């Protein structure tokens, strides 16, 4: 009783609305929400040689490839470019402040409950249990660690450089910037930290969107429930879910092929005899064999510009998506953002940045309307 | 080096990529199978009932010593141009089997035994591949087949319905079905002969004499060894950086004792690259392994060249129990063998750094190394 | 008798001579196509203790090599001929086999049809059948020879339920006869099992001969179980000798982590694969 | 496609360029690549609500004039007057709608694929955000649409520059006439 | 084809297919970089409604 249909897509649910010209809506109640973002930061360093990929220790092939002059310089220039903007790209999104901020050590925030989100010190990494969920859910192809079967196989001068921050340093930073944005509000973001109760900044960010203050304070037992339930549930959320991490993964997958796809295309013949040196070296004599040379150079030399090629472009996307996440973070974590559909879906309240390999998770509070009635206006 | 890299006589701080490293091969090792017999090469060459065209004598060759440099003076040798073999690295190779095939043709046709060529002979009587590798030789034989009156002992086939496949035999004794009439033997009107004559005179000039030829077929293919050149084995070494010779396969690297499972048809392993990983013994039978040399690059931290000229070398994932703290000459490419490498030595997760001490302060680092790690200059 | 029957997924062999795992090499060759007919085809020459001829072993092509597969009691099917019109007009091939030995050779034989059938064939009572060749009566021109050991070693458990499988590929690709065999033994009576299994290159010899026919030599002195009826066109009927031809293919195989071979996958099969 | 733009049918050709290795995989990717991104690329822009709203029977707007905008019934399409005459001005070329004489000549494995959002449904999107937005406000794009009569949200609006409401509860004909006249 | 046999025919084929390659690659390459412009202004439209 299964099979394949073919349909047309709807668009979505139809709706309707009353207009007329003394009627208006207002709500009586509101519900607190807590949605998810994730943003690529940067991408695995690289560094190729010509030496070693398009002539193995052969003397006559690099003889033969020096008579080409500089399209081997022209190679690495590129390559370190790429490495210092990968190591740029993180820095700019998580080394925002000056100083390092110490969580205190009673945890009461008003029956606001943010242990979920704090760092664990049980754990040896010292990373939240969130930040452990995302980084267990994406799997890391290499990391450059010494290694000494598919990564084995890339003894053709391939290597991949560690980023200069370490992802335990990275959690140093998430914690204090988290500290400081539960302990002093915003005003850590422009100059000294000021200390305030935490139920005085909700307060004046519930100010922020209109809704005066007396809200809040009629309703803390509420707010602090629905804060609670809703960053429980996330973690189910993420969890439960089959694949919300995509970028990264998409970002993971992309160079590893990249990789795969030159190791591989050292096994062609281009046009030639065969795809060995040593044989086609041996069997032949030097008139022809600078001939046959000359064709696998030349054919090596087209498949290796193609890689920096498209890891330019890729370096550029990666390099506005990382600017897109540092102004994120600038904003609705040091701030309260006015931007409509900017810092979450809603009005705006606050924000909770986390590490994910390879980038960052931004944990928006949003607040939205909920039942209304009409009434009569002039 | 670092001067020399980028084209100036000062260097600002920072670090600065210079070169790779990688260890040098000791020594040589050669191992080919061990035939002491000569396999004939005389009488291919030096017999005088060379059979025709349609029917061309075929000598294939088994397990021997085959000598190539004896065979010259056996004839003039108008013709011994050689395929992609070739012809003078041919004492020094390793084939499957190794084919002869003798005949004697016009001489004017010598040039239409190649790939690719039809005409008359190359249509009905003997085909070539395409790919074929090898080599011919051809050389003129009017001396001896050359009859006053007639040399009616050579015949090729005229009439055929379709060409042969390459390396073909057709001999038959039929009547053509030319024309519409189905003639049953009459071979009369409209129906002839397949085999017509080679007569050879004296009378005739260049390209009508006889010319005799000699086609040589190799197998140059990855398969176990039963032809090779008289070249004398050595003995196994391990577990060092060698050069290897294995029936034919040049390279380099360290060779262990491995766990495969080859199986009596196989001979050789593979990865994906269309490089050898598995090598087995030519003349022991043991299953062996073969690994790249190591091998890395150079890095170099100096400080501002106006303030010291001291360095920092760093080796890029290189764990240096091994050779960086074990240095000798002929063994590393960059001639510069010169540090003391049994002090001022640090393991980091970048590879481990030589030139630098630890020191458990902390400070904003000025020129990064990686994993958390930086170096600077710094006072006493 | 004559029937069909479905191959299934049976036929692939190792292509190359290099070893390899945890890889999914794909190769462009001749194979056997997956889920196509099976032609069988049965011998009948049996009756009472009179001679009752049978006129049996016809002709078949042999066209892009040939898939074989029976199920022989010790060593029933013994031989195979190759060539054109079997007579002294072109060459023809000889290939039989013996307890251990082999004599293939390339000739011109005129005629070596003497199947010298038996008044007593009756296998029940006695099987007496010793030195029955009745082969290479005339050689016209011919020089070629070659003996070594016979392709198949074949191996009993005690009784008649582990049938050996002899699948056996033939090929003339440019000469060196390729003659993969696997033997397996653990069928138990259904046809064609289902299941997964490889086969292995033993002997390699290049001749040159064009071969567009092919037809195989039984122990028409002793033979037993040939029932006969009038089955043709897509019925069944008790054979127990296939044969198949083959086909230029794309297979995509899976080499084991061991290094043997596990799944395959047919590229010109169902738009899925 | 490379296997007809390059080598015309040719097994020669074919069997010569199978040499070279995967190298058309690339371009088949990256090709594929481009498409799901502009496919993606007009789902964002458009795609900013969850439900279709319409626009009401009747119109009066406090004197306001949207026909320019709201889309016309009586034409097929289902079009505004405005997107029309963009749509004349604009001379677009190749659609994919089976074309099977310079684009008739590209038959050397160029093809056009068609977009998946048809335009018709765009139109549709487009009528959903103006209805929503001439109908509650800016409530709608953060929660649940919430009436409100088009003379108070354009109080609202020009209280949020700095001017008082009473401004445009005293100057209303006036301000209506110039946007009529703008939008005319 | 026609006019040459297998052999130089060969080397003119592989002539004409590495011409044809060249020529093939310039145009995704100049495509990803219109593209990438093309995916800067979508962005920026999709921030502006
Ligand atoms: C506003 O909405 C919240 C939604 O939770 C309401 O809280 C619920 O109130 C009902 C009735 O008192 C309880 O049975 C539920 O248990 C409450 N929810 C939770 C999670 O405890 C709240 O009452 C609403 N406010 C008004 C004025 O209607
Ligand atoms: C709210 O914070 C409290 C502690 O401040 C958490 O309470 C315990 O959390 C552990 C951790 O999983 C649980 O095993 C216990 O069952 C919790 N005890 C109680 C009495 O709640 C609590 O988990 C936090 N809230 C959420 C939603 O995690
Ligand atoms: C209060 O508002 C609701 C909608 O928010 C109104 O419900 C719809 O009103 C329209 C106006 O005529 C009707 O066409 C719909 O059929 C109503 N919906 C349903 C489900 O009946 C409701 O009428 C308003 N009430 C008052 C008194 O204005
Ligand atoms: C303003 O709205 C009115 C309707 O309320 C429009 O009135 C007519 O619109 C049609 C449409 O083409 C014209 O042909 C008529 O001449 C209009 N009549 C009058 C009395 O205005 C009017 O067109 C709208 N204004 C504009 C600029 O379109
Ligand atoms: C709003 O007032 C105008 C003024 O005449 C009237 O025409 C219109 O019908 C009124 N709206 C409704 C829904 O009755
Ligand atoms: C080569 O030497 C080995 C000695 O280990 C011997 O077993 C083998 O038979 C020799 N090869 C031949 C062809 O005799
Ligand atoms: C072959 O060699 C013999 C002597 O070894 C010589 O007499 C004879 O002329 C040679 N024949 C040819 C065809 O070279
Ligand atoms: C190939 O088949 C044809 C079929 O008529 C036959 O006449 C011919 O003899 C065969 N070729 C050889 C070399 O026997
Ligand atoms: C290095 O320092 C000297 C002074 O000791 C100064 O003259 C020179 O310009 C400096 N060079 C650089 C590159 O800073
Ligand atoms: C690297 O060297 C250290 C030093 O003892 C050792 O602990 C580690 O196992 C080594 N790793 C490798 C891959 O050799
Ligand atoms: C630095 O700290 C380590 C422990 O982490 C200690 O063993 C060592 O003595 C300290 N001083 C050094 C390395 O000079
Ligand atoms: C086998 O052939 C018969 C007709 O001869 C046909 O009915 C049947 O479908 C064929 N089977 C397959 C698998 O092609
Ligand atoms: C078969 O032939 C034998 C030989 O003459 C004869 O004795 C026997 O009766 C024959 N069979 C029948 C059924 O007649
Ligand atoms: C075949 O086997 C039989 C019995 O073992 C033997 O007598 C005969 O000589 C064998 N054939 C050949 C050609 O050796
Ligand atoms: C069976 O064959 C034997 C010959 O070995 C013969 O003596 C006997 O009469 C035959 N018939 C029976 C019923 O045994
Ligand atoms: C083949 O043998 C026959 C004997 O009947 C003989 O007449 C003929 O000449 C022979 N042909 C060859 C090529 O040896
Ligand atoms: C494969 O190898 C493993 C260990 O190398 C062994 O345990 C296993 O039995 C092997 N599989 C076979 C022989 O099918």
């Amino acid at each position: 009783s299964q099979s394949i249909i073919a349909y047309t897509m709807s668009l979505g649910a139809e709706n309707s609305v009353a207009y007329s010209n003394n009627s208006i809506a207002i709500p009586t109640n509101f519900t607190i929400s807590v949605t998810t973002e994730i943003l690529p930061v940067s991408m695995t360093k690289t560094s190729v040689d010509c030496t070693m990929y398009i002539c193995g220790d052969s003397t006559e092939c690099s003889n033969l490839l020096l008579q080409y002059g500089s399209f081997c310089t022209q190679l690495k220039r590129a390559l370190t470019g790429i490495a210092v903007e990968q190591d740029k790209n993180t820095q700019e999104v998580f080394a925002q402040v000056k100083q390092i901020y110490k969580t205190p050590p009673i945890k009461y925030f008003g029956g606001f409950n943010f242990s979920q989100i704090l760092p664990d010190p049980s754990k040896p990494s010292k990373r939240s249990p969130i930040e452990d969920l995302l980084f267990n859910k994406v799997t890391l192809a290499d990391a450059g660690f010494i290694k000494q079967l598919i990564c084995a196989q890339k003894f053709n001068g391939l290597t991949v450089l560690p980023p200069l921050l370490t992802d335990e340093m990275i959690a140093q930073y998430t914690s204090a910037l988290l500290a400081g944005t539960i302990t002093s509000g915003w005003t850590f973001g422009a100059g000294p930290a000021l200390q305030i109760p935490f139920p005085m900044q909700m307060a004046y960010r519930f100010n922020g969107i209109g809704v005066t203050q007396n809200v809040l304070y009629e309703n803390q037992k509420l707010i602090a429930n629905q804060f609670n339930s809703a960053i429980g549930k996330i973690q189910d959320s993420l969890s439960s879910t089959p694949s919300a991490l995509g970028k990264l993964q998409d970002v993971v997958n992309h160079n590893a092929q990249a990789l795969n796809t030159l190791v591989k295309q050292l096994s062609s013949k281009f046009g030639a005899i065969s795809s060995v040196l040593n044989d086609i070296l041996s069997r032949l004599d030097p008139p022809e064999a600078e001939v046959q040379i000359d064709r696998l150079i030349t054919g090596r030399l087209q498949s290796l510009q193609t890689y920096v090629t498209q890891q330019l472009i890729r370096a550029a996307e990666i390099r506005a998506s990382a600017n897109l996440a540092a102004t994120k973070m600038s904003e609705c974590v040091l701030g309260q953002s006015k931007r409509v559909d900017f810092c979450g879906k809603g009005y705006h309240l606050m924000s909770f940045p986390q590490s994910a390999p390879h980038g960052v998770v931004f944990l928006h509070v949003t607040y939205v309307p909920a039942q209304e009635k009409n009434f009569t206006t002039a | 080096e670092t001067k020399c890299t980028l084209k100036s006589f000062t260097v600002e701080k920072g670090i600065y990529q210079t070169s790779n490293f990688r260890v040098q091969p000791t020594e040589s090792i050669v191992r080919f199978p061990n035939i002491t017999n000569l396999c004939p090469f005389h009488e291919v060459f030096n017999a005088t009932r060379f059979a025709s065209v349609y029917a061309w004598n075929r000598k294939r060759i088994s397990n021997c010593v085959a000598d190539y440099s004896v065979l010259y003076n056996f004839a003039p040798f108008f013709a011994f141009k050689c395929y992609g073999v070739s012809p003078t690295k041919l004492n020094d190779l390793c084939f499957t089997n190794v084919y002869a095939d003798s005949f004697v043709i016009r001489g004017n046709e010598v040039s239409q035994i190649a790939p690719g060529q039809t005409g008359n002979i190359a249509d009905y009587n003997y085909k070539l591949p395409d790919d074929f590798t090898g080599c011919v030789i051809a050389w003129n034989s009017n001396k001896l087949d050359s009859k006053v009156s007639g040399n009616y002992n050579y015949l090729y086939r005229l009439f055929r319905k379709s060409k042969l496949k390459p390396f073909e035999r057709d001999i038959s004794t039929e009547i053509y079905q030319a024309g519409n009439k189905p003639c049953n033997g009459v071979a009369g009107f409209n129906c002839y002969f397949p085999l017509q004559s080679y007569g050879f005179r004296p009378t005739y000039g260049v390209g009508h004499q006889p010319y005799r030829v000699v086609v040589l077929s190799f197998e140059l293919l990855h398969a176990p060894a039963t032809v090779c050149g008289p070249k004398k084995s050595t003995n196994l070494v391990k577990n060092k950086c060698v050069n290897f010779n294995f029936n034919g396969l040049t390279g380099t690297g360290v060779l262990t004792e491995s766990n495969k499972k080859f199986l009596p048809f196989q001979q050789f392993g593979r990865d994906i690259a269309d490089t050898t990983d598995a090598v087995r013994d030519p003349q022991t039978l043991e299953i062996l392994d073969i690994t790249p040399c190591s091998f890395g690059g150079v890095s170099v931290i100096t400080p501002g060249t106006n303030t010291s000229n001291q360095v920092a070398v760093l080796y890029q994932g290189v764990n240096c129990t091994e050779v960086p703290v074990a240095i000798h000459a002929d063994q590393l490419t960059p001639t510069w063998r010169v540090y003391s490498t049994g002090s001022n030595v640090f393991q980091t997760r970048a590879g481990c750094l030589i030139g630098a001490e630890y020191v458990n302060n902390s400070y904003e680092c000025d020129i990064p190394i990686g994993a958390g790690i930086c170096a600077s200059y710094q006072t006493q | 008798t004559q029937s069909y029957t479905n191959s299934f997924t049976r036929g692939v062999y190792y292509p190359d001579k290099v070893f390899r795992s945890s890889v999914l090499h794909s190769t462009q060759d001749l194979f056997l196509p997956f889920f196509s007919n099976v032609t069988w085809f049965h011998a009948i020459h049996v009756s009472g203790t009179n001679g009752t001829k049978r006129f049996d072993n016809p002709v078949l092509p042999f066209n892009d090599g040939v898939y074989f597969a029976s199920t022989e009691k010790s060593n029933i099917i013994r031989g195979w001929i190759f060539g054109t019109t079997l007579d002294s007009k072109t060459q023809s091939l000889l290939i039989v086999n013996n307890a251990t030995n082999v004599v293939i050779k390339v000739c011109e034989f005129q005629f070596c049809n003497d199947p010298f059938l038996d008044v007593y064939y009756h296998e029940n009572n006695k099987s007496r059948m010793e030195s029955e060749l009745r082969v290479y009566s005339s050689a016209n021109n011919c020089t070629f020879e070659y003996v070594s050991q016979p392709f198949l070693m074949d191996l009993e458990g005690k009784q008649g339920n582990f049938k050996n499988l002899r699948e056996f590929v033939f090929k003339n690709i440019d000469g060196y006869f390729k003659i993969y065999s696997k033997h397996t033994p653990v069928n138990l009576g259904r046809d064609l099992p289902q299941g997964f299994s490889a086969l292995e290159p033993l002997v390699d010899l290049p001749i040159g001969i064009n071969i567009t026919r092919f037809q195989t030599l039984l122990a028409l002195h002793r033979s037993y179980l040939t029932p006969g009826d009038s089955s043709s066109s897509w019925t069944a009927g008790a054979a127990a000798y296939y044969v198949g031809y083959l086909q230029p293919r794309t297979f995509l195989l899976k080499y084991n982590e061991n290094g043997t071979i596990t799944d395959a996958v047919d590229c010109a099969l169902d738009p899925l694969s």
